[PDB]
């Protein structure tokens, strides 16, 4: 719950450094 | 008042769509639909097996979700990639919601995501040009 | 679980002794006394003028508060001056509800302070090494 | 309310920047 949070956040920073 | 609305207009719009098939608002939208698409399917397998671990049982069961937004950000940092991923991610949950029930509403799920973002970003989007600020991160040429 | 259980001892004792009369912890609350008894010192007309703009009826009334809070770190900035500010203004309305109700309690008030803190930013707490931190950033010599 | 919020934020980052 926190801890997929977490792991939506490895995908989110790393779509911020795609773009 | 004036970006919790603009917001939940483009939040809504977006997650009805994508729960069925239909100035910057529009931008907004055209972007949303390219990036947010793009993470659904960049990301399926570990959605699904997100959606796996929550539960959501139905249109209204969001503070699950809404807990796990707020995690997201809860390590101080803010950036548009994770705004549109949690986005993206509740557009996939209101597919979801929608395939176990058809006459089931994303309204209530687009509240919650946009009750998230703009309670606790508030000045943040101000600061970025709300919706302008996230067309022009996202543009592409 | 445990940072919150930590934080909200530290903050609820603060709260008690400041409304009344009274590891790192130890430390914590030394520290919290020193740097939050000169927030409130310096900024007393200030927070006087806050608490009248606010309305906090009794000891339960404390979703105006959080809603404050919140709007605090709403730029994306998060700092140990913005966490302490905010106990210390906590525990200043602390002081106003134990004087207008003398059989009120702090508990409520330190829960939601507690609450918006740790759930909103745990791993930046994590990161920043919870109340050990908080004693070394405010550490005088 | 949310606007109390900023101006306990002056006091703050200026608290922050004593030290």
């Amino acid at each position: 719950a926190e801890e997929i949070g977490a792991x939506l956040r490895r995908m989110a920073d790393d779509l911020n450094a795609q773009y | 008042d004036d970006l919790y609305r603009q917001s939940l207009e483009i939040i809504s719009r977006y997650l009805r769509e994508q729960a069925t098939g239909s100035a910057a608002g529009r931008r907004a939208l055209e972007t949303l639909r390219r990036v947010g698409d793009g993470v659904q399917r960049n990301h399926e397998t570990a959605f699904q097996g997100m959606l796996r671990k929550l539960d959501i049982k139905n249109e209204d069961d969001v503070k699950s979700l809404s807990r796990v937004m707020i995690h997201v950000f809860s390590d101080g940092v803010t950036n548009w990639g994770r705004i549109v991923t949690l986005i993206s991610f509740g557009a996939f949950v209101a597919k979801h919601l929608k395939t176990i029930n058809q006459e089931s509403c994303i309204e209530p799920l687009a509240e919650s995501i946009t009750d998230v973002l703009v309670r606790t970003k508030r000045d943040w989007l101000v600061k970025q040009r709300g919706w302008d600020g996230f067309v022009e991160f996202f543009h592409v040429e």
